[PDB]
RNA sequence: UUGAACAAUGGAUCCUACGUGGACCAUGACUGGUAAGCAGUGCUGGUGAUGCGGGGUGCUCCGAGAGCAGACUUACAGAUCCCGAG
RNA sequence: AGUGCGCAGCUCCGAAAAUGGAUGGUGCCCAAGUCAGUGUGUCUCCCUUACAGUCUGCCAUCGAUGUGGCAGCCAAGGCAGAGCAUCGUUGUGUAGAAAGGGCAUGGACAACAGCUGAUCGUGUUGGGAUUGAUCCCGGCUUGAGGCGUUGCCCA
């Protein structure tokens, strides 16, 4: 991991099954409020419509262009992230020293990459789709629409993405075993030294 | 259901007693409103447009708010009502199961809402009546209608207060477990 | 009274904002010196939301500590021992601002005896 | 070393008492770690709370510690409640400054009164 | 089930606070008694928390519901001599407007305020000088050292039979008395019963 | 705000307007004794 | 029914049971006991006297 | 004896007409810009110069008669003993000495000892039952001024039957003035 | 019962220096015109002369009216975030 | 149960303009759309805040009362359109006005036994006072072929 990246601490958010602008909005309250966060996975962002209302929703957004020098005029990202970092900038007062600070909390990031991938992730309950739409209701995905404005990295993450899976599941069963034998220390311990729990009567000034 | 924003009185009213008339007619409207206000509000409003005696030139014998009587077994209740839309008037005839009339009513009042776009002010109760189970001819009350419903909590939210919302809850969620926490 | 004006009220002043002329800071022609906005479309004179504060009586303060300074005492801009022999009476009221033309050699006068009558002298330390 | 011990709870600055267009910047909005609720307010009201931050010169420590330090105190108190997601409404002296918002706050839990 | 009405959580002799602020954060101690309204003699004692003979605030410590039982202990304490007033010359910076209340309310505070003693010139306190920085550092060093030492008396005069109570009482009081209180992440002071 | 009604104004006059030394004497005079004689005849006076 | 939540038992009656029977129902089945000994009663439990702890 | 002759009617199954209301508590709810110049002079009649102030006013046709065309701005309704009681003991100003004075009993004695009204007892009584002397407390009496009541008004735009503030709100505006002193 | 209510620091008698005499806006009260951010009117209120809160922005809408401050409370209207308030 | 007429709510078509663009942006979809209800001196979350309402302090205005030595005594005030004490009311403003109140400039008549070579005035830079017009002072320049404060009058 690249120092400056090194030097990070802060809250991961899965990004995966969320809805882009519900997820936006409270990773942008909580900038402002303080929080360093990191959404990851941004290309398995989900978006509340179907996918050709949203294609022809992101064709009219590129639609627009500094006529003079396009170069100056709006940038339209093919990133997943970035399309959120922007979606999070609007949120955002980003023309303001504080909120370029809110900003600059914000460290949205591509599959899993490693200094997030050593951390512990949640996810939002509200923006999350499964908890937020209803069933009934039709979804889309921000990498299969970035893939269709470009984007030509959606499978080159796919395969990274595998190879991290195959790894977690190592460490998983890893981590299965030692969690078996710490359950059996703390046992071998309750022998020794019974667990003194909350639910208790007998702790009293004329016991203990 | 709860706190059906609703209040039912039996308000009973006639005319200042003139000396052409010493005993004017007295007449006895059922009035479902949020408070005795709108609901000698609704009695005069019906007094005047139906007998021509005015709120200032009649009288309030009795208002009695009515509780009801037994509100721990589930009712089928029919409202037959008439409300106004932006063309005329149309007549509805609806139903509701619900452990009080005040419940029933306020439900009448959500769901024509909901459904029509009907306003309290524009919706007139013509009668109400209590229906056996063998009398409700509607789908939707024909299916509770019998005597072991019963049914699963499948795409539960799991509904909780703010003190516990949590903002970012690092467990993996579950839409279909019993959802005691 | 020859009662010196408390710290205790000296610091419930009511707090006068730095009033300036309006766009005395886009022309040096327009100096410092406050004046009434006569202009027709004048924002600070219809007392827009963002502008500065308008000269008004509300910022007057109380007779009490009005022209009162940080001493807690008023001045008296004396010339003479005579103006001192005034003030001989208010030593704990007024201080002796001498006046700036008075020449070193009634300067040296009048901050003895003033020191004598101990009358605090604002000014003491002037020439010499 | 000694028993370093925390007596305080943190809360995060949200900007000052303000409607959408002005603000008053005598009353400062905190909001309380884990205090999602108006009812858990009861508590804090009353609470004296300081605002740490960093300078460069080296002021005056606790008082009789008679060393320096390069942190600088503001101090204040939690006085009413501010809306209904535990928000609170306190007031500093000298007010709080325009880069303390987004930042950390101690409560501490005196005056106590349980 | 009976909520009740709502009464002044207050310190009372024999239950365990805990202080909130000072140079002893966190530390459980034992109120012994008031002094003033609202002012405490406490003590966690010096061999359990290595609290001395302490004053307290009601409002800079926690009254938890821990109680020990300290009847039968011999709490006379020489107050004022121990804890000196280290504002000397008491109530002179003005010359005394003249209390030109005749008979309650200002008469019944000056005469109990005339009432109590004076820390003598040993057991009071020493406001400094410089004297070559040395000929009052070292009085004043053996100054706080004989007063110390004075204060020793009284503070083991309680302590000893103060431990012997809350060992003969439950033995593992005095390990809780030595844990310092704090607070960790999962800790949230609104919901905290003492 | 307040829809206010008309603040009041005293009409009459009560300081003389005349500038000989003496006759504010005789106005000091007859304040004096339309306080504390207080007849309708002093009050004459001293209006005019 | 968002209020609710479904603990794992079931009882054999019909529909609005008179207390005088409710409460022979729920003693003779042992639901209170039951109930009590389930994981989500356990957790519950833990919580609360966390909750109502004293120091 | 009112609460004897309801008994009595219930008992029996007649009708207590209750007494219809003599005094009304009225309270400025609109401001002062944009106002008609009849609706104007009769809120200054009425001394409801300043918003939320508050008076006291016997029910006939003459004041009734008023209240209607001014009820776009204004809220009334029946105050009970206890709010009359508040209001006189918290709120309540003499007018008199063409000042602005706080009520005594010495006050009350000078201003109104004529009428054999001695006390603050006196003005409650005659407020709350008329009496004979009401024309003369209320006179005596300044318009109270309310602090903007604690909650809010649901919408100063309708009437109080339409869901708003305005007009008669007969037994609800205890409800109102116990949030506005 | 001093013979309707409510209000009222008010009624009478005068003198006198000015600015103004381009208006405009809103509403089944309308007239001309197909209509107009058109032209001409009526009642009342506003703008002009008026800031403040909201309507993103806006001389006229909705609230409310403006000495300097402190505390509390609200109007209109609001609470995904921007932006205080679920 | 099936088949007809219809009637309301939302939705779709009807629905086309020229820089790229606008429910204000983001975005939202059991909404963050829409229709209702509810937040009760009571509510697990009905809260936010205008220069508006309430209370308080101060400023100013317009008044009321007692006075403005014939006073219980000191302190204060002590110029009768002044001052003193208490209370009450009211504070937007273009044109316009004030027999309302002041700041400031040149000079005459007067007062300050005013200041000035132990350094005037000017100017410059800091400080203090004032709601403000503006006033006072320290430093430096500078050095007089001087200046200021009060009343009043002539501009």
């Amino acid at each position: 991991v690249k120092p400056k990246d090194r030097k990070w601490r802060g809250i991961v958010v899965d990004g995966k099954n969320h809805l882009m602008g519900r997820l936006a909005a409270v990773v942008a309250k909580q900038l402002l409020r303080g929080e360093s966060i990191c959404v990851v996975r941004c290309e398995d962002i989900n978006i509340s419509q179907s996918f050709m209302r949203n294609k022809f929703r992101l064709k009219n957004i590129m639609r627009k262009r500094h006529l003079t020098q396009p170069k100056r005029g709006p940038f339209h990202y093919r990133s997943p992230r970035k399309m959120f970092e922007k979606v999070v900038r609007s949120m955002l007062p980003y023309r303001t020293a504080h909120g370029t600070a809110a900003f600059e909390r914000l460290r949205v990031a591509e599959g899993i990459p490693q200094p997030f991938a050593k951390k512990k992730r949640c996810i939002c309950p509200a923006a999350h789709r499964i908890l937020r739409l209803a069933p009934n209701r039709k979804f889309c995905r921000l990498g299969d629409l970035c893939t269709d404005i470009g984007w030509r990295h959606d499978k080159t993450i796919k395969d990274l993405e595998g190879k991290r899976k195959k790894l977690a599941e190592l460490r998983w069963k890893k981590k299965k075993e030692l969690t078996k034998l710490r359950r059996a220390a703390e046992r071998l311990v309750d022998r020794i030294i019974p667990r003194i729990e909350y639910g208790d009567p007998k702790i009293k000034i004329g016991s203990l | 259901p709860g706190f059906s924003g609703i209040r039912h009185y039996e308000i009973v009213g006639r005319a200042y007693p003139t000396e052409k008339e010493p005993s004017p007619k007295v007449y006895k409207m059922t009035v479902f409103a949020k408070n005795s206000v709108v609901g000698k509000a609704r009695f005069w409003k019906l007094m005047r447009k139906q007998n021509k005696v005015k709120k200032t030139h009649g009288q309030v014998l009795q208002i009695r708010r009515i509780f009801e009587k037994n509100p721990n077994t589930i009712k089928n209740y029919s409202i037959l009502l008439r409300y106004q839309s932006k063309t005329g008037v149309m007549n509805v005839s609806k139903e509701y199961r619900d452990t009080t009339l005040c419940g029933a009513v306020h439900q009448m009042y959500m769901d024509m809402a909901g459904r029509h776009h009907a306003r309290y002010l524009d919706i007139d109760i013509i009668g109400t009546t209590v229906l056996k189970p063998s009398q409700c001819l509607r789908p939707h009350i024909r299916q509770f209608l019998q005597h072991k419903v019963k049914f699963p909590l499948l795409h539960r939210i799991t509904k909780k207060l703010p003190q516990h919302k949590a903002t970012f809850l690092y467990s993996k969620p579950s839409t279909y477990r019993s959802g005691f926490m | 009274v020859n009662r010196t004006v408390t710290r205790k009220e000296l610091k419930k002043k009511k707090h006068v904002p730095h009033f300036k002329r309006y766009q005395s800071w886009r022309h040096v022609r327009v100096s410092e010196s406050w004046r009434k906005p006569h202009g027709i479309d004048s924002a600070f004179r219809r007392r827009f939301k963002g502008y500065p504060a308008m000269v008004g009586i509300g910022y007057k303060q109380p007779k009490n500590v009005r022209h009162v300074h940080p001493d807690g005492k008023r001045q008296f801009l004396v010339h003479n021992l005579k103006d001192l022999e005034v003030l001989l009476m208010y030593n704990k009221k007024y201080a002796a601002v001498i006046g700036h033309s008075v020449g070193a050699r009634k300067r040296k006068s009048i901050v003895t005896r003033a020191k004598e009558l101990q009358i605090k002298v604002t000014n003491a330390n002037a020439r010499l | 070393p000694k028993p370093i011990v925390r007596l305080f709870q943190p809360a995060v600055m949200t900007g000052f008492k303000r409607s959408k267009r002005k603000q008053d910047p005598h009353v400062a909005i905190l909001a309380i770690k884990n205090v999602a609720t108006r009812k858990h307010t009861d508590f804090y009201l009353g609470k004296r709370c300081v605002y740490l931050y960093r300078g460069k010169k080296k002021v005056a420590g606790r008082k009789g510690s008679k060393v320096k330090t390069n942190m600088r105190r503001i101090w204040g108190r939690i006085t009413r409640s501010h809306g209904k997601a535990g928000c609170v409404k306190a007031v500093f002296k000298p007010n709080l400054p325009g880069e303390s918002i987004g930042r950390k706050v101690r409560i501490y839990l005196f005056p106590s009164s349980i | 089930v009976r909520k009740g009405p709502s009464k002044k959580v207050t310190p009372t002799p024999g239950q365990v606070l805990i202080l909130l602020s000072g140079r002893f954060r966190g530390r459980r101690v034992i109120c012994l008694k008031e002094l003033e309204h609202g002012i405490f003699l406490v003590t966690g004692p010096y061999k359990v928390n290595g609290v001395p003979l302490r004053r307290v605030n009601r409002r800079y410590c926690i009254c938890t519901s821990t109680h020990i039982d300290i009847s039968g202990l011999d709490l006379n304490i020489p107050e004022a001599q121990i804890f000196a007033r280290r504002k000397a010359l008491k109530k002179v910076k003005k010359a005394l407007k003249g209390k030109r209340a005749r008979a309650i309310q200002e008469k019944k505070d000056q005469a109990e305020v005339a009432r109590p003693e004076n820390s003598f010139l040993k057991r009071g306190k020493k406001t400094k000088e410089s004297k070559s920085e040395e000929a009052f550092f070292e009085e004043l060093k053996e100054h706080k050292k004989k007063k110390a030492g004075f204060k020793q008396q009284y503070q083991k005069q309680i302590d000893e039979p103060l431990i012997k109570r809350l060992k003969e009482l439950d033995p593992l009081l005095t390990k809780y008395l030595s844990s310092i209180f704090t607070l960790q992440v999962n800790d949230k002071p609104h919901l905290m019963r003492f | 705000g307040i829809d206010k009604p008309k603040q009041y104004k005293n009409k009459d006059k009560r300081h003389p307007t005349a500038t000989n030394p003496y006759i504010r004497v005789l106005v000091k005079i007859y304040r004096f004794l339309a306080r504390r004689v207080a007849t309708p005849f002093n009050k004459a006076v001293l209006k005019r | 029914i968002k209020d609710i939540a479904l603990t794992h038992m079931k009882l054999k009656m019909g529909h609005g049971l008179r207390h005088r029977h409710l409460k022979e129902l729920v003693a003779k089945e042992d639901v209170l006991n039951k109930w009590k000994k389930t994981t989500v009663a356990r957790r519950l439990e833990k919580q609360k006297n966390k909750l109502n702890s004293t120091d | 004896m009112l609460q004897n002759q309801r008994r009595l009617a219930k008992t029996f199954g007649h009708y207590f007409v209750e007494p219809e209301p003599k005094i009304a508590f009225v309270i400025r709810i609109r401001g002062i810009c944009d106002m008609p110049p009849k609706p104007k002079k009769i809120l200054q009649l009425l001394r409801l110069r300043q918003i939320f102030n508050g008076v006291f006013v016997r029910l006939n046709a003459a004041t009734v008669n008023m209240l209607r065309v001014v009820s776009p701005w204004i809220t009334w309704g029946y105050p009970s003993h206890q709010v009359v009681r508040n209001l006189m003991y918290k709120r309540a100003f003499a007018h008199f000495a063409h000042k602005r004075l706080p009520i005594t009993n010495q006050l009350i004695e000078k201003a109104l000892g004529k009428y054999k009204i001695i006390c603050m007892e006196d003005l409650i009584y005659q407020l709350y039952t008329c009496g004979p002397r009401f024309r003369e407390v209320s006179k005596f009496l300044w318009p109270f001024k309310l602090s903007a009541p604690r909650g809010g008004l649901k919408s100063k735009k309708k009437h109080f039957i339409e869901g708003g503030d305005s007009g008669n709100r007969e037994i609800y505006i205890n409800q109102l003035i116990r949030k506005m002193i």
